[PDB]
This record gives C-alpha cells, structure tokens and sequence, in this order.
C-alpha cells in the first residue's frame, strides 16, 4: 500500500485515544486502568488472568483494584503502560506495529525519562519502523485548524498552557500547572462526604468520575449560585448508582469545577486556570498577545464541563484591557482534538520524513528524542 | 441556565446599555463641551489672530 | 419563552448598548476630533496670543 | 522605448525611497530593516524564509530582531543592503534593472568605501547599463527649484549641511553632524523610563520611533515649554500602544527633538543644529552670506517635527546681524526632497551623457566614482 | 553623642542589609520577604499575626505564602516594604529614626516614583531627621575604594551596570538589563522538572534559591562541560531537602547560570552580562575605555557563584581589542558592597551637609528628590 497508514495513540492520564491516522476519529478510546484481582477467586476454571486492562476492568470493577499507570502526565508504572499499549495494538486495533509508523502525545514540561523510556519501549517492545512524540498542546492547535492561539490543555494527568504564534512556540512561556480531571475526583468525593455519601474505594472513584462527567457543571458567577442554593429546586440533581442507591447533589456539583478557578479550596496556592493564562500571556512578547487573547482554545478532557468557556471569558475579560476583545474558540469534540491533531500530522507529507526512524536510533540511542523533536 | 445566563447577560447588556448610553450622554456632554471650548478656543482664535 | 425573550432582550439589549457605543463610539471620535481642535485650537490660539 | 526613463533610490538611513524618474513621487516606500527570526520556530510548513526585508518585517515584528543595515550614512552590512535593493526592484518596482539607468543617492563626508563598494554592487549584482551616486543635499535644492541656498539634511542617517551658490558648491563649508532621527529615538526611550515606561528591545523601540513621529513637537521656546509643564493640559497626549498599553506623554514630548538644539543633553559637545548652520555659513566667502542666511532649506525625515523651522529661524535671526532678514523656506513634502531632486535629475537631458556607465566601469574600475562625480 | 551616627539600609530584592554607619559589617541581614498565612489555623491561643517578615517566615515556610514586595528593583506593594523598615529598626536594630540619619540604597534606571514615595515613607511614617537615597553601583565602587570602574551589579533584583571615571557618572552609559537572581531561582526550577523535580510553590522556590547560592557555579567553557557531562562524575551533586527527600542534580547545575550569558534560555532577545558591560563601554567616550577595561567591579547577590570572573575576563578579552589587559575586581564579601559603601558614604563629613534634610521636605516636599541627589 502507499504511505503505510499511521498509527496515533493519545496518552495523557486516564484515556487512550487511538486510531488511524488518516481519518477524523480515533477507533478505540477506552480507560487508561490496569484492575488487578485483590480478591483470591475459589472456583476452577476462572481466568485466571493476572490483571484486567481496559474497558473490561470498568466492566469488573468491584474485584479489582484499579492502578492509573500515568499519574501527573507521569508514567508510574512501566509494565502497566506497555500492558494498555498491548491491549491498544492486539484487542482493539488488531495491527502489527512492526507495519506502522506510531505518533504518540505527550505533556509539556514533562521529566526528559518518560520521552526517552516511552522511545525505548516503542523501538524494543513492539518492533515498530519509526515514532515520533509530539507536545499535546500544538496537536490541539492543528486540530482546530488555527495557525496561532494560546492552548489551555487539561487532561485527567496535569493542565498545561502553551501559547503559539503563526506557528513557532515560546518555551520560557509554557506554563504547566498541577490541577487535573482526577484533583477535581478527589476533591469531589472528599465534598460529598459533607452529605453522608462515602466512596472510599478505587472502583466507585470511578463513580464519582462519572458523576462528574455529566452532573458537574462550572458558575458563570460562584457566589451568585451558591447563594441560590439556600432555594433548592433546579441545582439538586438525582443520580442512580450501580448499587440501585439514589444520591441527591445541590451545591456540591458545580463548587467541585470552581476549583480550578479557586486552587485555595484544593489546598495548593497555584493560581487559578485564567491567572495561569495571564501569566503565559505576560510572559509573550508585547505585539502578538492581542491575537492570545482572541484565539485561546480549549482542549482536553476536563474542559468539557458546561459553562467552561463563559467562567473563563468574563475573568480574562476582567483582568485583561477592555480595549481589545477576548474571544475563547472551545470547539465542541475538544475532548478528542489531540487525537485529530496527531492524525493531521501523521497525514501530513513532510512530517513522513521527520519520523524518528528506528535506524536513527539503533545507531544513536534512545537519547535522540529530546535532539530530533521537541 | 441558559434562561438565568441569558438574563444575567440581559442585565449586563442592560446595564452595558445603560452605561455605553451613560458613556453616550456623559460624552455627548464631553463633545458639546470640547466644540463649546472649540468654538471658544476658535473665537479667543479669531480675537488672538485680529 | 423567558430564554428566548432574555436573548431577544439581551440582542436587544445588547443593541442598545452597540447602538451606544456606536453613538458613544461617533462622540469619542468627535471628542477625539473636535478635543484634538480644542486644543489645536488653543494651540493655534498660545501660537497668536505668544 | 525613448530615454528608457531610469530609476531612482534614496537609502539614507531608515527608509528606502524609490521610483521611476520623470514622477513627482516615489512608488516605493518602506523602512530599511532586515529582520531574522531570533526564536526558533516549531511548526511544520512555516516559510523558512531566512530573514524578512521592508515593512513585511514591520508586520512581523516581535519574532525578529531587527537590524538597521545603514548607521550613520556608514552600510555596516552588505548583504542586508544587497537584500534591501533586491526587495526594492523585485518585490515592489518589479523591474529589470538591466533595462534602466540608476542613481543612488549617498550622504556628504561620508567615507570612499561606501560610495565605490555600492558601485561595485550595482554593476556585478543587478547587472545595470548605468549608475550615478549623488549627494543628498543638491537633490534636495532642485526638488526646492531654487539655484542657491544652505540645505539642512538631516535624515535618520546622520545631519548634513550643504551651502550652494548658483550651482558651484564649498567643499570646506560643508558640514557633517553626528545627530540623527535614530540617536532621538534612542534618547526618547531613555527619557521615557522615569515615567515607568521600560522599552528595551528592537521592536518597540520603533514604536517610540512611531510616537515620535506625531507626538514630539519643537518647543518655541523650551524652558517656557518646560515651566507650563508645572500645570500639564495640553503637553500630555495619551498613545495607545499595539499591546493595548496607554502611554501618557507629558514635557518628555518636547525635550527629545530640543536634542538637536541642545546636544548636551545627549552628552556631545558636538554644536546644536542652528550653530552648526552659522559654522557652515560663516565657512564661506562675505559676499554670497547674504542670500545663505535667506535660503536656508531643511530636507530629511527629522526636520518634519512641527516648530522646528520657527525655531531655528528664532535662534538664527538672534545670532547673525538683524541687519538682514533670515528666511527659512522649509516646505512640507520635504521628507520625500532628496527623492524629488534624483527624480528630476534623471529626467534632465544633460545628465544622460554624465551617468557612470556599465563601459567605463568594465574599462576603469570601481575607483572612478569619485574621478566622475562629486 | 558627636555625629549621632547614620543608618545605613540596603533593600535591592531578595535580601535587607542594614545597620549603622561607619560599622564595616551590617547590624541586620535577613531575606526581604513578607509571609502571610494562606492556611486558616484552628487552635486557641495563636499569634495571630496578619504577617511574618523576615527569618520567621523563613522558619515557620510551609504554613505560609511568600511574598517578595520588591519586584525588578520596583516596589509592588508598600505596607508589605513598611513592615520590612518597621522590622529592622525595632526587631534587630533597636533604635528610634529620630535619632539617626537614614541612607537608602537604590537602582539604575528606576522609575521616579520609587525614590518619591521611599523619601515620603521615611519622613511621614518613620520620623527621620535626614536621609539619602544613593544609586547602588556608585556605593560598590565606594566600597572596593576606587575612583574609577565599571560597576556590574546584580541582585535578586536586576542587573545594573554603571561606568564611572574620576568620581563623576555617564548617564547615556548606564545600562540596566532586567536579568536578575531571582529569574535564574524560576529558570532553575523550570530546568530540575526535565530530571522529573516537581517545585511548584513559594516555599520550595527558596529551597532552589538554596540550591542556587551554593550549588551552582558558571561553566568556564559551556559546551565543553555540557560535552563531559556525558560521563556524569564531580559535575552531579547530592542534596538533601528539609523534607528528607534527596535530589541529584548535573548538568542542570552550571546551566543554570549560564543564562545570565545566553539570555536565549530564558527566551529574552537582550544581550548578556559580557556583551551589555562592552555596550556600556562602547557609549564611554575613548580615552577612558582603557581604564574601565582594567577596572571592572563585580557587587550584588547573583555575582557570588564561582567562575563569573573568570568567564567575563574569557569573553571581555575575546570581543575587546587585545592590546590591552582585560582585568576584572571581583572581590570575596561582594554581596555587601552596596552596603559596605554605605556605610562609609554616611562617614564622610562633607556628606552629613548632603543629606535631604526633614526640614527640606516639609517646605519642599517629596519631588526634591531629583532636585538633590541621583
């Protein structure tokens, strides 16, 4: 066949996005968890089967208990990372590396050992004829189709911002900030225990996360809703547990997404999502903010929260000059624009030669990563 | 939500009409003035220049 | 209905308030204008008292 | 076709002014910068493109460091030079200069090397049938249509002052001056910093280039200018920078252009501009001072500031004897005179037979610029 | 008592060195930080104290969030800089200002404002006979005992570069360039992220400041150390953190300030420490030159790591003309110049009839500032 195809897997914290690259959406997208039995089974003829990856660990989640092998956009576990690559190749997209050029993403700021150790895994776990990494960031960027913008990344591993202008980027300018989809869960289930519900456990974690994937909504002013909560009436929402238990959250839903506005009520000083903003925009040059300001774009998981874009808009609109307009691009499909931005690139001609081959590095090592990309 | 949004942007657009319509005859006052001090300052013009 | 009509009161009122800011916005080019006169004037004015 | 018309460029410092002899006006023109990408771009299918020449470097401004290729009437750098024509007649005239004689104008006093290397560029890099360089300041005189005067020239190059006398020319009488538009916009953004307002970088040092374009003035008088800044009105001029920054402006204003009457401040004993006028006149024979004193024509980009004309005619008439009468004849237009007076030298008969041609280079070599010409 | 004394005060960001006069070592030195308390306490019977200056925030660090009120040699807050001089004169000095004379150091090329308001605070809040404001670069001269030098000063504040010949000052040779110690104490932190060293907030930013004053040091050829850092040995150190957590650092280390030489790492176009000390030269008129060469001062905080002097007499050497010997004073207790300079200053007889006195300001008020002194 001509140009081989491409392979692109997404890897922040939480969710393998993967699929051809060539085409608009990723096949398989399913969570980035490998279960392990805790419980000792008494049958014959169970499994065994060590440990449970994927969606079907979701599917039998009270034995198990559930690792996230990526914690912080950081590879804990190294095994359990090339075990959810396993499963991504073999179970879903039933592929040979070895016939496939593999994009992975990966997280700005991040420790030189992930890029490095994620090259020598790809190179001499799954035989594979070249991969590149690539920063989250400017595969969102692409995605929306925009050559300049300011890319708030946040994931369920770390938030990231990393302003562009007519391509380029600004090192010194690049701000990563430790807040995530997965603080917010544990903030979360610590703000229910408040009204009695109690979720101690990895498996109904998970329950809470799904919780606040749809139930979670973000104040377009804080105080203003939370006053309006002494009237409860449309700010509680029922919600069905797995168990048949019913659970009932006023309050308590939309202060859970205010934190990333409020880092105070997590605990840590750093400044909030669009003070993060601010201080990347700051720290660009003088004549290109005018087009940051108007071109910030919205990517991943834990910017899917309704009422996001608006929060965002009337804060950097506040602390910003009202001589220039602030407009925010949040796409829809933000969730997977990662995904589509490493599928742009494998599809793109002249990236083809900017693959890291795997002779390049059989003869220079896995410490080329940092030398050939950034 | 998209109501109490709506509204909320209602009262804020009201009020951003109240006070570009503040600004409008704040600075309807402020062009009369300057083209009253104009028309002075070209008057005081014509007296410096004759 | 009460979201449609705070939309069509807030295109309405934000109307109101582009429509006053397009009459502030034409005030603050005459300010801009007939100030920059005013004192141009009151320059032309210092130029013929000095 | 007949005449072949010729062509015509102006690089003082600054700006490239250029055109088609036998026109008022010039088509062509732009500030004389070649600006490179100083932060390494990370995008793929951006350019490359090396270095950007002309106002496309003002577009792009805050990537580049900018380069001024010509100080002090002085090419520091050749190839940015070379790169400036070839923008000249390629992007904007669109001309083969094969197919039209050139002049180049070229300041007084100003060393052999620049006047016989950029002959040298002109015959072997745009292979050309002929070239003439000239002084600055006798082009300016024919645009003014007047046989005689005493030509201020003052671009953003270096000052220049010419005496002529129905045509002829004093050599000893001619006066160069270190000061230029450049050395006041380098004293503005020092004079700008004890209001708070920190302009450090190549960028935005031609924004207080641009400011100082429209907002500085000529003080009448400058410490009764300086005394009514006690009660600031009409001395502060509120400027809106790219960034969406205001600038507030007060006394500041008028004491950069009072530089050129008081070169103490900048630190050279080097005399102001209108004491540099009575060394030129005073330079000169008895007889012709006379109508010197009543000619005096100022050309160039920094003799465009409001009140300057008013003022040397003030310090001028208070110097020399009020026995006679001190007209300055400075016109508006008169930054684009130097252009004027090559475009009208190239249209006149008699000059056809005087260009250096393409011939008598090949022949006699690069030295005979200043056998032929002045 | 003859005299009464003087007190001496030196409060460029990062660290207050104060003390009498004509004492050659300070009475107080401790970091210019003002620490709140971000976490509400519940206990009975503490403090409360709205703020902790000094050591004590230094101590009780993790509580707290820390705020430097000098930023850029600029005061960003003012009851946080009161509490500063109200700490040091009755926690560790122990006197009245109206019994002393008070000197204030301060920066080249610092808005206005700053001297006005400093002068208002110590008339109005701490009743003061008389005081000065001293430019700091001139008082490090005063300290080495020379009449001649170029003074390169750095704190955690910014880089000031001062020449001055026979006494006297060139003010169009005064160089400011906005690096300072402290933007090497966030490229620091910055860089430890590539080895996987998470630093996010306040109190660990001045564990890395920790690292920087006595870990780092500046590479005598670049390339060549980051060359044998291949073979890792004596260029990785241990480091123990406060926590019991140890941190290995290598090349990273002498990266760090090499900054100050490429200021490209920090993504700033402004040219390095080596570099704006020859464009301070190059504004020097001729003749002086040779002794400014000879007679370069190194003062401040971020002028303490080893091989500075060595590399700026490699790199000064390289650009200068080698005709004459490039020689750099660079002492040992170089932290305390500003403050040692001082000390002696408010020694001198023929200075106690320059001081602004208490009442000078009261029939004069705060702008006889720069009516008085630099």
């Amino acid at each position: 066949e001509d140009e081989t195809t491409a392979l692109v897997c997404d890897n922040g914290s939480g969710l393998v996005k993967a699929g051809f690259a060539g085409d608009d959406a990723p096949r398989a997208v399913f969570p980035s968890i490998v279960g392990r039995p805790r419980h000792q089974g008494v049958m014959v003829g169970m499994g065994q089967k060590d440990s449970y990856v994927g969606d079907e660990a979701q599917s039998k989640r009270g034995i198990l208990t559930l690792k996230y092998p990526i914690e912080h956009g950081i590879i804990t576990n190294w095994d359990d990372m090339e075990k959810i690559w396993h499963h991504t190749f073999y179970n879903e997209l039933r592929v040979a590396p070895e016939e496939h050029p593999t994009l992975l993403t990966e997280a700005p700021l991040n420790p030189k050992a992930n890029r490095e150790k994620m090259t020598q895994i790809m190179f001499e776990t799954f035989n594979v004829p070249a991969m590149y990494v690539a920063i989250q960031a400017v595969l969102s960027l692409y995605a929306s189709g925009r050559t300049t913008g300011i890319v708030l990344d946040s994931g369920d591993g770390v938030t990231h911002n990393v302003p562009i202008y007519e391509g380029y980027a600004l090192p010194h300018a690049i701000m990563r900030l430790d807040l995530a989809g997965r603080d917010l869960t544990d903030y979360l289930m610590k703000i229910l225990t408040e009204r009695g519900y109690s979720f101690v456990t990895t498996a109904e974690r998970e329950i809470v996360r799904d919780i606040k994937e749809k139930l979670c909504y973000v104040a377009l002013d804080f105080e203003n809703e939370m006053a309006t909560a002494a009237s409860s009436s449309s700010l509680e929402k029922s919600y069905e547990l797995p168990d048949g238990q019913v659970i009932t959250i006023g309050n308590e839903r939309f202060r859970c997404p205010e934190t990333l506005f409020q880092p105070s009520f997590i605990g840590m000083e750093s400044a909030g999502i669009h003070e993060t903003t601010y201080n990347s925009i700051m720290k660009c040059d003088i004549d290109i903010r005018k087009d940051l300001y108007a071109n910030n774009v919205m990517s991943g998981g834990t910017t899917m929260y309704p009422g996001i874009a608006d929060r965002m808009q009337k804060e950097i609109t506040a602390l910003a000059p009202s001589t220039m307009k602030i407009k925010i691009i949040a796409p829809p499909e933000r969730k997977y624009s990662v995904w589509i931005g490493g599928s742009i690139l494998a599809s793109l001609s002249t990236f083809q030669q900017m693959w890291i081959t795997k002779q390049e590095y059989d003869e220079a090592g896995p410490s080329i990563v940092h030398r050939k990309c950034f | 939500e998209a109501l109490k949004d709506a509204q909320e942007k209602l009262e804020l657009a009201e009020k951003k009409a109240t006070d570009a319509e503040a600004d409008v005859a704040s600075l309807n006052r402020r062009i009369q003035l300057v083209e009253e001090e104009l028309d002075r300052a070209q008057e005081r013009l014509a007296t410096a220049l004759q």
